[PDB]
RNA sequence: GAGGUAAAAUUC
RNA sequence: UAGGGGAUCGAAGAUGAUCAGAUACCGUCGUAGUCUUAACCAUAAACUAUGCCGACUAGGGAUCGGGUGGUGUUUUUUUAAUGACCCACUCGGCACCUUACGAGAAAUCAAAGUCUUUGGGUUCUGGGGGGAGUAUGGUCGCAAGGCUGAAACUUAAAGGAAUU
């Protein structure tokens, strides 16, 4: 249903290639994932580009159409994707969840914390394991940035990624902020690229 | 579920999963909806006209709600050769 | 298919390994065998007639300390000792 | 030896993050001014208060306090962390300006159809 | 009951191996039963190798090391500060404790 | 009076959902007890049984009370909360709550003739708790409900008139076997029955449509 | 007490008993 | 070894109804399985299936529309009256109005249903609900 | 990557 | 049981201490035995306390044995061929790790799963705890014993897992 316009360009086909969003996992591979396509050798695979972003387009579908834009927590327990969800709230509603996931806020409805979204993003389901499992108890749909050897269970539709580079995990998220704001038009042309330098989604070292 | 005459008697006809055809019952806390929107040229998401998927807490629990839904919104018409049905 | 045989030309195995695992309950063992005919001493009785030999002062088991004043009854159609009880308070001086 | 309690931390925590104008790290204006800007019963748990606020208002000026924001750390670290690089942006290619694309990743690029620059180097086993 | 997996020892499909001795009570025990502890040594003690240089007429001597192989049964490597009572749940850890 | 902090619990108070089947079409959790009360005011309370559970302390010898409260009217509904307090009296009044938040529906239908005035279950259904297994079997009209005076009330609380009951295991407690029959009338509604074979276009959720005042505001 | 010293003392108990019974034979 | 194809040939596919998978492949399937998924394809508890064929016994993948329960079997093939069919659809059947307790007549592996208005009998296989 | 260690102590 | 061997260890036994007593633990000495040939006996916590055959259900990293593919590495005399090793795959193994859709009273279990929505083929054993693995009878053995195996009577608890 998506006619010519939606599909990848060559121009955001030099970002993925070189922030090593191709490079696949180890030698431990999920059989759950039918992403393997010409392993590269020395243990590693490679993720398809041409999959990544048709799996990053209806991730970012879901996001649009829902009445509340604050209803779309972003978790991040990783220390390189912690900068990438704090701005995820400067472009749409979405308040997010970075640091400690505080566990208790998707059921508990006492304490102060307490979140009641409708989809959560998740950077990594290994780290962020206690919002995949809190959020089968109140029936939220799980979206994840799942690398090759990461554990599927109980997470939608998923965009094959790399979390193992510091470049790696934030040009995804500079391109989730993007099509969420191509969608739900306040730029109205997507041949002209967005308006800022895609610098500002990557973590900063303390040094 | 009907009888002699009039009344349908016995409503609640539950939901049902879009990928294993299974009865999504009421205490199933793990029952998850997808609202699809439809979109169009020049952005215009028009909210309100959904593709509603509905996946049961069995197939998040085997961990395949990645793959059920590359079956069932491909046949929509809204992915291309991603998913492949030979394996 | 649970341990049992589940052939259709199968029933003799199914009736004799039944009549050796009969001999297990208490009541299929006592019925056969005349227990109650040949021990027991009502010989498959309700009731019986006999003979106070004499009175009898049997102490209650623990926890319990009372007296409960039995009788040694001699029966007439085997000539059994048999023990035997007074269900009321005092019904001891009513018997000699 | 001695080892303060909660009560005079959740304190000292209240005065550091809004009250960071108006008080120094010195002992003595930070002792007679919690006289009036706070309700403390007794002299000796006002001490106790205002010897742990000096006691951080020591290490503010070394290093950054974790788990306390005095509502300048709101503001200095938000002006620092759109840090926006400029054009050696790592991504954009201006430095060996092809792109280095293994032997397997180019096979990738010729099954999506589109057209980039690769530059071709094999890796060994 | 039925606490652990193999329950005693490392035999996996084979019923008997090979009975050793301990070394500090005597005891007959299973080779993969009886616990193992390459006790490496050097041949003098860390005090010992200051006046061994002076009373060395050697220019360069490499020192050597005492290696033996000694086994414990499961009662006098308990008692000995060996191996400790741990957790149910941190039973399962087989790594070496660093 | 009373003020919701869970997004249902503001459409509950609005009016805007109206009957407790629409809650239960798209699994939505319950997590306050006032959701179920403005709705359906003809729940009935009943306690089964009152049972001392100890521990053993260093100084004397601690004890609370366990309370099984089973609530629920007619037209397949019911609810099962068991909960232990110090007293007996405190017991009951949160024993009843989780009863509330532990709504289900039960489906009931016809033994042999679609003739009308549903009286007995679909299908054969069986809940295991514990050990305890109870086999719901449908029954003719004017059966009478065959089982043990405790599953015999949950079941008059059910709208189920008929039905056959048979029992396996230690059922002399009453915390697994009634639990037993819990989950059994829960899986009527779990079971592939046939003229059901239809596919409905899965509806909008209310969630979706009244989100203007299912808000923070 | 323990089954195997209650095996034991049954067993010399046989030996006890039999070699009386074959002294009457 | 084996004992009874159709016995083998079902818990593959009471194995697929319950983790959910579409398809099944049996093997050494005969064709009295072959009058028997006819019997849930006209019923509508399978769909489409696809006896491929090599020399030794072929090959079955039933594609399921997962609108099945559980079809089972029933071993050995007891000898079944016409008083004696309410016995069995009442043991192993959830209710009256469905279930198919089919049992192999004269005329072939066929329902009870069909076997009240043929009225025919002969031994039993299996149940289908 | 090595770093200490065995007296006797029965019953209500 | 009958020969050969009989270095150590060492049921019996003798002594030295400990101890109220110590026929023990500990110390020392030392037969039978441990070894072997020719026969017997044939029980073990002979335990994975889990019959065997067949099918299906889930992912992951190792390893053994065989085999097939490499734009492979190394050994090299002139390039080889083997062997070793690496990568990928596939059978037959001993297993293990994470999980629970499932199973169980629970501990736990890829099997103890596919079991009230209780039928793949098939063999053996068990029916509250004692008295009894006893009595008697039969049979086997040189003997010690093995196998088969009750009753009278007595009791209402015994027992399993887990929590404090
Ligand atoms: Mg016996
Ligand atoms: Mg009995
Ligand atoms: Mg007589
Ligand atoms: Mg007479
Ligand atoms: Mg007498
Ligand atoms: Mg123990
Ligand atoms: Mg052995
Ligand atoms: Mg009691
Ligand atoms: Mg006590
Ligand atoms: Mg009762
Ligand atoms: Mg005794
Ligand atoms: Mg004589
Ligand atoms: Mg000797
Ligand atoms: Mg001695
Ligand atoms: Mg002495
Ligand atoms: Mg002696
Ligand atoms: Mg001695
Ligand atoms: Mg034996
Ligand atoms: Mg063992
Ligand atoms: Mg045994
Ligand atoms: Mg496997
Ligand atoms: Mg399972
Ligand atoms: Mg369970
Ligand atoms: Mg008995
Ligand atoms: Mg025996
Ligand atoms: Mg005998
Ligand atoms: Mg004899
Ligand atoms: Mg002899
Ligand atoms: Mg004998
Ligand atoms: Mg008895
Ligand atoms: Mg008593
Ligand atoms: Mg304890
Ligand atoms: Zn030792």
């Amino acid at each position: 249903s998506l006619p010519a316009t939606f599909d990848l360009t060559p121009e955001d086909a030099q970002l993925l290639l070189a922030a090593n969003t191709h490079l696949g996992a180890r030698n431990v591979q999920v059989h759950q994932e039918p992403y393997v396509f010409n392993a590269r050798p020395d243990g590693v695979h490679v993720i398809n580009v041409g999959k990544t972003w048709e799996k990053l387009v209806l991730a970012a579908r879901i996001i649009a159409a829902i009445p509340n834009p604050e209803d779309v927590v972003a978790i991040s327990s990783r220390t390189f994707g912690q900068r990438a969800v704090l701005k995820f709230a400067a472009h749409t509603g979405a308040t997010p969840i970075a640091g400690r996931f505080t566990p208790g806020s998707f059921t508990n409805y006492i304490t102060r914390s307490f979140k009641e979204p409708r989809l959560v993003i998740v950077t990594d389901p290994r780290s962020d394991a206690q919002a995949i499992k809190e959020a089968s108890y109140v029936n939220i749909p799980v979206i994840a940035l799942t690398d090759l050897d990461s554990p599927s269970e109980f997470v939608d539709v998923a965009i094959p990624c790399n979390n193992r580079g510091k470049h790696s995990i934030g040009l995804i998220w500079y391109l989730l902020a993007r099509e969420v704001l191509r969608l739900r038009g306040a730029l109205v042309d997507r041949t002209q690229p967005w308006s800022i330098m895609p610098d500002l989604y990557f973590y900063r070292d303390p040094e | 579920m009907e009888n002699d005459k009039g009344q349908l008697v016995e409503l609640y006809v539950p939901r049902k999963c879009s990928a294993t055809n299974r009865i999504i019952k009421a205490d199933d806390h793990a029952s998850v909806q997808i609202n699809v929107a439809k979109v169009d040229e020049e952005g215009r998401a028009i909210p309100g006209e959904y593709v509603t998927y509905a996946l049961s807490g069995y197939v998040r629990s085997r961990g395949e709600s990645d793959d059920s839904l590359n079956r069932l919104a491909q046949n929509d018409g809204l992915l291309k050769n991603v998913w492949s049905y030979s394996r | 298919g649970k341990g049992k045989p589940r052939g259709l030309n199968s029933a003799r195995k199914l009736r004799v390994h039944r009549r050796n695992n009969r001999w297990a309950e208490n009541n299929y063992k006592k019925r056969l065998l005349g227990t109650a005919f040949k021990s027991s001493p009502f010989g498959g009785s309700s009731h019986a007639k006999g003979i106070v030999l004499e009175k009898l002062g049997i102490e209650s088991k623990q926890p319990n300390s009372a007296i409960r004043k039995c009788v040694r009854v001699q029966l007439i159609k085997n000539g059994k000792k048999v023990t035997a009880f007074v269900p009321n308070d005092g019904c001891l001086n009513f018997v000699d | 030896g001695r080892v303060r309690t909660k009560t005079v931390k959740r304190a000292s925590k209240a005065l550091i993050e809004r009250y960071y104008p108006k008080l120094t790290l010195d002992f003595q204006t930070n002792k007679r001014l919690c006289d009036e800007i706070a309700t403390i019963q007794s002299k000796r748990l006002r001490n106790k208060i205002a010897g742990y606020t000096t006691h951080l208002m020591k290490r503010i000026q070394k290093g950054p306090v974790r788990g306390i924001s005095f509502k300048l750390q709101e503001e200095e670290r938000e002006r620092k962390d759109q840090y926006v690089p400029e054009v050696s942006a790592l991504d954009l290619s201006r430095s060996n300006g092809v792109l280095n694309v293994d032997n397997q990743t180019s096979d990738l690029v010729k099954s999506l159809g589109l057209k980039l620059p690769l530059s071709v180097i094999n890796v060994s086993a | 009951p039925k606490k652990r997996a193999s329950n005693g020892r490392n035999k996996k499909g084979r019923g008997h191996v090979k009975p050793v001795r301990c070394v500090n009570c005597s005891k007959s025990i299973p080779k993969d039963k009886a616990i193992k502890r390459m006790a490496i040594r050097n041949i003098v003690e860390a005090a010992a190798v200051r006046d061994l240089s002076e009373a060395s007429v050697y220019p360069e001597y490499a020192l050597p090391k005492t290696y033996n192989k000694l086994h414990y049964c499961v009662s006098c490597a308990i008692h000995a500060r060996i191996v400790r009572v741990r957790s149910r749940e941190d039973r399962k850890n087989r790594a070496p404790p660093q | 009076g009373w003020v919701p902090v869970t997004k249902l619990g503001r459409l509950v108070k609005a009016g805007k959902i109206t009957t407790i089947e629409e809650i239960f079409l798209h699994s939505l959790p319950v997590k306050e007890f006032q959701i179920i009360d403005t709705l359906l005011p003809g729940l009935q309370d009943e306690v089964m049984n009152i049972k001392p559970v100890q521990k053993q302390t260093r100084a004397g010898q601690r004890t609370r009370f366990k309370a099984v409260v089973v609530v629920g009217d007619s037209n397949g509904h019911v609810g099962l909360g068991i909960k232990t307090a110090k007293e007996v009296a405190g017991a009951i009044r949160a024993g009843i709550i989780i009863a509330k938040l532990s709504v289900i529906p039960i489906r009931r239908g016809y033994w042999g003739t679609n003739l009308g005035q549903p009286h007995s279950l679909a299908t054969k259904t069986t809940g295991k708790c514990g050990s305890v297994t109870v086999r719901l079997i449908p029954a003719p009209r004017g059966s009478g409900i065959v089982a043990s005076p405790a599953v015999k009330k949950l079941l008059q609380l059910a709208g189920v008139e008929d039905v056959y009951t048979q029992s396996n295991g230690k059922t002399r407690t009453l915390e697994n076997t009634l639990k037993a029959a819990f989950v059994a009338i829960g899986n009527t509604y779990g079971f592939l029955t046939p003229n059901l074979w239809a596919e409905q276009p899965l509806p909008v959720s209310p969630l979706d449509i009244y989100s203007d005042e299912a808000s923070a505001q | 007490m323990r089954a195997k010293w209650r095996k034991k003392r049954t067993r010399r108990l046989k030996r006890k008993r039999r070699k009386v019974r074959a002294r009457s034979k | 070894t084996r004992s009874s194809v159709l016995a083998d040939a079902l818990n593959a596919i009471n194995n697929a109804e319950k983790t959910g998978k579409r398809q099944v492949l049996i093997r050494p399937s005969s064709k009295v399985i072959i009058k028997f998924l006819q019997v849930m394809q006209k019923h509508g508890y399978i769909g489409e299936f696809e006896y491929i064929d090599d020399h030794r016994s072929g090959k079955i993948v039933v594609q399921l529309n997962g609108r099945l329960n559980k079809c089972g079997v029933i071993s050995p093939r007891f000898n079944v009256k016409i008083g004696d069919i309410e016995k069995w659809t009442a043991n192993l059947l959830p209710a009256r109005q469905f279930g198919y307790v089919i049992l192999t007549t004269s005329a072939g592996i066929m329902d009870h249903e069909e076997a009240r208005r043929k009225h025919v009998s002969g031994k039993i296989l299996g149940f289908v609900y």
